[PDB]
């Protein structure tokens, strides 16, 4: 028997993603797909400065290619997902009746 | 010989799983008999109340 | 360093199909 | 042409049987790559929780490689020197001031120059050469002479095990130390780690006797204290007696001239166990060199730093 | 405001390979055309 | 391995039970499952006096456990292995401190019985969480409560010897790592009595042991230097007493010195690594 009519209000949440938000402009991001593969915490930088061709002094110099190294940070974000046992036992057995 | 030992191990695990299933099948009847003994007022009460 | 004795075969670009720089 | 004692196929299938399962990926990129991972997850929970042979098979298939805890500190980059080695056992002195955004730790050379400033071979010149001024570490600690008068210097020094990750900054250097568990590399990848102890402050107890635990030893010598490091494979509970016997020829021999008052000064040194390294690997001597000169150093591999409490001798 | 939204990529970039195109020497025309492509791209912006 | 332990509550619960488990989710309790004997709820029952040595020897007898969740009937909690590290908060009625202390203590709450005992009228289990506090804080408050109840019983015997103002100026104020804390107020009475008979039996026992070990090493540096220090007023009156009463004195002396040495050792000895102020939590392993 339809006894009473109750109204509840769930909360709409603006779910965000890293590409959807705006600070992904700053970071050219990749999908490296397994971070155990890189085995050195430093990364070599090949900085190549160009040259300006002076003529009066006749004092030529090549492009003074100098190479420095910089570290690679790593982070570890973790959370929990709370799935119920009965819903997984429902999901394991495919039903056929409506 | 390791086939016989592995078949004995499979029998051990199958006996342990059957022991667990039989432990639930007796524990379920135990909980049912406990609930039936917990919602049972005695007959010297219900000879008058009923 | 770490590249003191190894040969490099190819590289892995960050989607730079026409650019050669980046990482 | 002939037959080996081992067939490669049987060893191959045995390794394939005893192989750990792969860690469960979860692609957040594409929904078509997401639904297969969540279907694998629900099938994994189903065949790991349903009462059949699959549950006991997956339960035996599981191996338990736990990661150790790490101590992130912020120390002054002038009160430290990044030119020292990585695996150095640091000693965080307890700062009583709550209005301190940073903390202060100690390499053995720093507390060595503190003990020498409170009052040698090549290591004293090496410590004067590394830390150029003992005045910095002298006014870094608030009460040094008072706390060594009342002899409670030991519980104000808490050893935090060896140093592994140490970044280099201008102000406010950040260090990372493993505290409990195996020493390992965290940010830099988890390949290998060593523990550098100064050899002149590290003596073998069993060679004086003539697993493998490691003991840090404060002693209160009557002109000023000293740290020493003790390695012994003997008992965790029978380390006090042998070290009492070891410090016995010094204690009354320099304690005849001193007598306490307002009562303090009875506690002669205190000792904690830094942890245990394996009996398989020994300690291999090497050389620690600053830009001025060199110093012998002892490398200890495969440590399991479990820092205990300071115990009075 | 110059706008209210920006066009950005819908997915992360993937690592592409470059260098081990191990095709054989096709002809003299292929190597000459690729040499002219690599050298005359110095003075050409488009 | 699931280290979690399940406990079924007897009846249905209500609102401030949920509020007080949300208060006490971070703090911990010992162990023996059976919903009556969960922790110290069989010592804090008021039909007996809540004693310290019985509760302490029970706490050292049983293991420890972290409460994690309370639903309508379940009590989800995990216990303590010496193996892996768990997360600990304060959530305690004294809110003392965590400034990087590498040694911890777990003692029953001497500051307040009702401060850690949570009560339910529907469920009489009166469970209670012993106060986790750092080791210098622990030794300072145990000294400042033991000498306080000693002085209280001495004033009860004769009030003309000891006062209260000069002892509340000093023995009510623990101070550690810049922080100055305040505390003032049966179990401490008998604990003091054990110490009281141990420190009055320690003179005769001490002179008997140094008279037995006085000339073993017939010219020792260390033995003579430990003999030159102690009291000239002490080492006279030994040979007057009979044998059996002397050895009974030494036997009771040794039993209670071993008991009070293990009691002055801080029992469940936790150890923290990194404490976060803004979340009020630290990582801990059993030591």
């Amino acid at each position: 028997k339809f006894e009473v009519l109750l109204g509840v209000y769930t909360n709409a949440i603006q779910y965000v993603r890293f590409l959807e938000t705006a600070l992904a402009v700053s970071c050219v991001n990749t999908e490296f797909k397994d971070l155990s593969r890189m085995t050195d915490g430093k990364i070599q930088f090949r900085i190549s400065v160009p040259t300006i061709a002076h003529g009066d002094g006749r004092r030529p110099s090549k492009q003074r290619t100098f190479i420095v190294v910089k570290n690679c940070h790593k982070h570890h974000i973790s959370t929990e997902m709370e799935l119920s046992m009965l819903d997984l036992e429902i999901l394991h057995s495919i039903p056929e009746t409506p | 010989v390791e086939y016989a030992e592995y078949v004995g191990a499979v029998k051990t695990v199958a006996s342990a799983l059957q022991f667990g299933v039989d432990a639930l099948e007796r524990g379920l009847i135990n909980t049912v008999l406990s609930v039936k003994l917990r919602h049972a007022p005695p007959m010297f009460i219900l000879q008058t109340l009923a | 360093s770490a590249a003191e004795g190894l040969f490099h075969s190819f590289d892995l670009l960050v989607g730079k199909d026409a650019r050669e720089a980046g990482i | 042409k002939v037959q080996g004692s081992v067939d490669r196929r049987r060893l191959q299938r045995r390794i394939a049987g005893l192989l750990p399962p792969p860690a469960r990926r979860l692609n957040i990129s594409r929904g078509s790559e997401f639904t297969r991972d969540v279907r694998g997850l629900v099938e994994e929970h189903a065949q790991a929780s349903s009462l059949s042979a699959a549950a006991v098979w997956r339960a035996g298939l599981l191996a338990p490689w736990r990661p150790p805890v790490f101590g992130d500190f912020l120390i002054h980059a002038s009160s430290f020197n990044n030119a020292e080695a990585t695996g150095t056992p640091l000693f965080q002195f307890k700062q009583s001031d709550p209005f301190s955004g940073v903390d202060a730790v100690f390499t053995p050379l720093s507390l060595f120059i503190l003990m020498n400033h409170g009052r040698g071979g090549g290591l004293t010149r090496m410590a004067n050469l590394l830390y150029d001024s003992p005045a910095t570490l002298a006014d870094l600690v608030p009460d040094f002479g008072r706390l060594v008068a009342d002899r409670r210097f030991h519980n104000f020094i808490t050893p935090v095990g060896p140093l592994v990750e140490n970044i280099k900054s201008t102000y406010l250097n950040k260090i990372t130390t493993v505290v409990h568990g195996p020493v390992v590399s965290k940010a830099i990848p988890r390949s290998t780690v060593k523990v550098t102890v100064p050899q002149e402050a590290f003596v073998d107890l069993d060679a004086w006797l003539s697993d493998a635990r490691l003991y840090v030893a404060l002693t209160y010598e009557e002109a000023g204290p000293r740290f020493t490091f003790f390695q012994s494979s003997r008992g965790h509970c029978q380390i006090m007696n042998i070290l009492r016997i070891y410090y016995s020829p010094s204690i009354m021999h320099r304690y005849a001239v001193v007598q306490p008052l307002h009562i303090e000064e009875l506690t002669f040194g205190a000792v904690a166990c830094l942890g245990t390294f394996s009996a398989t690997d020994g300690w291999r001597r090497s050389a620690f060199n600053y830009r001025g000169s060199s110093l012998p150093v002892v490398e200890i591999d495969s440590f399991y730093s479990n820092v205990s409490d300071w115990e009075v001798i | 405001e110059a706008d209210n939204q920006i066009m950005g990529p819908s997915s992360y970039a993937s690592f592409v390979v470059r260098g081990e195109n191990l095709v054989t020497a096709v002809s003299y025309g292929r190597v000459m055309r690729t040499f002219e492509h690599f050298m005359a791209r110095i003075v050409d912006s488009p | 391995m699931d280290l979690k332990v399940v406990v079924s509550l007897s009846s249905r619960l209500y609102t401030d039970e949920i509020a007080k488990m949300q208060q006490r989710i971070g703090c911990i309790l010992p162990l023996a499952q059976n919903v009556q004997g969960l922790g110290l709820g069989q010592v804090y029952s008021l039909e007996t006096v809540p004693d310290y040595v019985s509760m302490y020897n029970y706490l050292s007898d049983c293991t420890l456990a972290v409460l994690d969740e309370v639903s309508v009937d379940s009590l989800i909690l995990t216990k303590i292995v010496p193996g892996q590290t768990y997360a600990i908060k304060n959530k305690y009625q004294p809110f003392f401190q965590w400034h990087g202390t590498g040694s911890l203590s777990v003692m029953p709450p001497v500051f307040g019985r009702e401060h850690a005992t949570v009560k339910l009228e529907s469920n009489d289990v009166d469970i209670v969480f012993p106060m986790v506090l750092p080791t210098p804080i622990a030794e300072e408050v145990l000294q400042k409560i033991l000498l306080f109840n000693v002085y209280s019983r001495v004033v009860m015997q004769a009030p003309g010897n000891a006062d209260m103002l000069d002892v509340h100026m000093h023995l009510g104020s623990v101070s550690y790592l810049g922080h100055h804390y305040e505390l003032a107020l049966a179990l401490l009475d008998n604990l003091s009595l054990y110490f009281c008979i141990m420190v009055t039996l320690l003179p005769r026992a001490s002179m008997r042991l140094v008279r037995g070990l006085i000339r073993h090493e017939h010219h020792d540096l260390l033995n003579l230097f430990q003999e030159m220090v102690p009291d000239e007023i002490a080492r006279i009156d030994l040979d007057d007493l009979s044998v059996a009463d002397d050895l009974s004195r030494m036997r009771v002396m040794m039993t209670y010195l071993q008991s009070l040495a293990s009691l002055f050792n801080l029992g469940p000895r936790l150890a923290t690594a990194a404490y976060s102020q803004e979340t009020l939590t630290a990582t801990c392993w059993l030591r």
